[PDB]
């Protein structure tokens, strides 16, 4: 199954996408 | 309200904590 | 360190906010 | 860019994967 580091990597990648949005 | 940048910062902090799990 | 359940809870909270971004 | 709804869906899925650790 996916490791904690793998799950955290997807969370960080998702954060990068959220970051791109404007308020 | 909190900007997307602010929500993304919180998400990065949570990711660092997930990294410490087993 | 923070439990998986505590971290999942905060992530779900964050998702609620992300989904309501305009 | 990905929609807020789409990004929230991915985040919810990851939350449940974290939960089940
Ligand atoms: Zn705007
Ligand atoms: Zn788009």
């Amino acid at each position: 199954t996916a490791s904690p580091r793998a799950l955290a990597d997807k969370l960080k990648q998702l954060a990068y996408k959220v970051k791109r949005l404007s308020s | 309200t909190a900007s997307p940048r602010a929500l993304a910062d919180e998400l990065e902090q949570l990711a660092y904590e997930v990294e410490r799990l087993s």
